[PDB]
């Protein structure tokens, strides 16, 4: 166990969370063993709760009480609350005072996210681990987050939809000068989620695909299938039926050490392909991610 | 007895908002990050109604884009980019071998909500 549990807790949340999420959304409990669900959030509570002894007096996370808070951890701790609200019991002033310290403090004028202090488990953030196009790759990352958030905090964080739209804003505004398939990935879906993916952005959005079945760019595979998964999320957006099979098989193919992203990702994207797409594919295995 | 208090753009109150305020009670305005209050932070449930909410006023974002025309370019820092916050100064030295073609004094400016006013620097 390496030290510094603002991180190591959410390492640790993450496989649980997103394995009720996917059982849930897809309702597979009664294969899995329903029998199993109330353990599973009660393992939730406790990450959560655990989480709580992290929260700083300004709402924000970090990896220690004296350490300067994540921008990264913070929006990636909004987003797993965000999924688990109807789970268990998130207090709202946790989840929307880090919402809105996020608007307040790290969003630039022009709507970039900046990371002041950066995380020290590296391997928890996928491939954003990267240093081109981080201003694009991270603002994206944190909208998602904000997405995520908008309906449980728009009333008590007012300023939420105008910080979004300003974020959106420079997506958009930067999107056509991209190259990397990884911020095309995640700035599409962001788009996407927002309607605001179109013309030539689409255009371009669509054609980085290789062999119209994956987003993915030379480094550490992982990192694809995250990119991907993003990809699967904004075809889903876009109701683009036509186009996911082909990404649906690569990534169900393509079944550890700073995997946090690329396990998240893909069991939120397959559980919303499922859900969504008229007789979608048969699919993989969750008891690796929640086992007893 | 007030209502929720009012949105201002680029800011938001610095607490939780309630429903309904007793009157007496107040609350505080924050802007977003370099932006700048102007007016009275603190607002009062004033018989059943809010006194008046605060401005944000805006910061100058120096892009790479502006660098490229009125041929001037960052004097101290090699920053591509840079955001000044109203009522604070930056400072150009001219492009690739110009003249200070604007006033006797303007490559020394004031950001002031949103608006800053580039020297221009003429070729040759
Ligand atoms: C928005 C912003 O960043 N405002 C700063 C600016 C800008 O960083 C800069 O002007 C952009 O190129 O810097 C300011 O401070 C400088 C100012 O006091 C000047 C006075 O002419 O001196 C600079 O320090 C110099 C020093 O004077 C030199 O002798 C030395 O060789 O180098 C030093 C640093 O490189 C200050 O940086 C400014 O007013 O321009 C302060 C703004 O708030």
């Amino acid at each position: 166990t390496p030290s510094g549990a603002g991180e190591q807790n959410m390492i640790g949340m993450t496989p649980t969370v997103i394995a009720v999420h996917y059982l849930d959304e897809t309702e597979q409990w009664e294969k899995f063993g329903l029998e199993k669900r109330q353990g599973a959030l009660e393992l939730i509570k406790k990450g959560y709760t655990q989480q709580l002894a992290f929260r700083q007096p300004s709402s924000a996370f970090a990896a220690f009480v004296k350490r300067a808070p994540s921008t990264w951890l913070t929006a990636y701790v909004v987003k797993v609350f965000s999924l688990a609200v109807n789970l268990i019991a998130i207090d709202s002033q946790v989840l929307c005072g880090a919402v809105k310290w996020l608007i307040l403090e790290k969003q630039k004028p022009d709507g970039v996210f900046q990371e002041d202090a950066p995380v020290i488990h590296q391997e928890m953030i996928g491939g954003l681990r990267n240093n081109n196009e981080k201003d694009m790759a991270l603002t994206a990352f944190v909208l998602i987050s904000l997405q995520e958030a908008k309906d449980i905090c728009e009333e008590q964080v007012n300023s939420l939809p105008g910080s979004i739209t300003k974020a959106g804003d420079f997506l958009e505004a930067n999107y056509m000068n991209l190259q990397r398939s990884y911020t095309v990935a995640i700035a599409g879906y962001a788009l996407a989620q927002m309607g605001r993916l179109k013309g030539p952005l689409l255009n371009k959005f669509l054609t980085t695909a290789k062999d119209k079945n994956r987003w993915e760019d030379p480094g550490k595979q992982l990192y694809n299938v995250e990119a991907t998964s993003y990809a699967l999320l904004a075809l889903l957006q876009l109701k683009d039926f036509d186009f996911v099979p082909p990404v649906v098989r690569w990534l169900n193919e393509q079944r550890g050490y700073g995997s946090t992203q690329a396990t998240f990702m893909v069991f939120q994207a397959l559980a919303q392909y499922q859900k969504d797409a008229p007789d979608h594919q048969e699919l993989l295995d969750v008891s690796l991610q929640l086992p007893s | 007895k007030c209502g929720p208090p009012p949105p201002i753009d680029n800011g938001d109150i610095t607490s939780f908002p309630l429903s309904v305020y007793a009157p007496a009670s107040s609350v505080e305005y924050q802007c977003q990050n370099l932006y700048q209050l102007e007016g009275n932070k603190r607002i009062t449930c004033r018989n059943g109604q809010w006194s008046e909410p605060p401005k944000c006023l805006h910061p100058c974002v120096i892009s790479r884009e502006i660098m490229e025309n009125y041929n001037i370019a960052l004097r101290w820092t090699a920053k591509q980019k840079l955001y000044s916050r109203t009522g604070e100064s930056v400072e150009f030295v001219c492009k690739r071998g110009y003249r200070l073609s604007s006033r006797s004094h303007t490559l020394r400016t004031t950001c002031w909500d949103g608006k800053l006013e580039y020297p221009t620097c003429a070729k040759r």
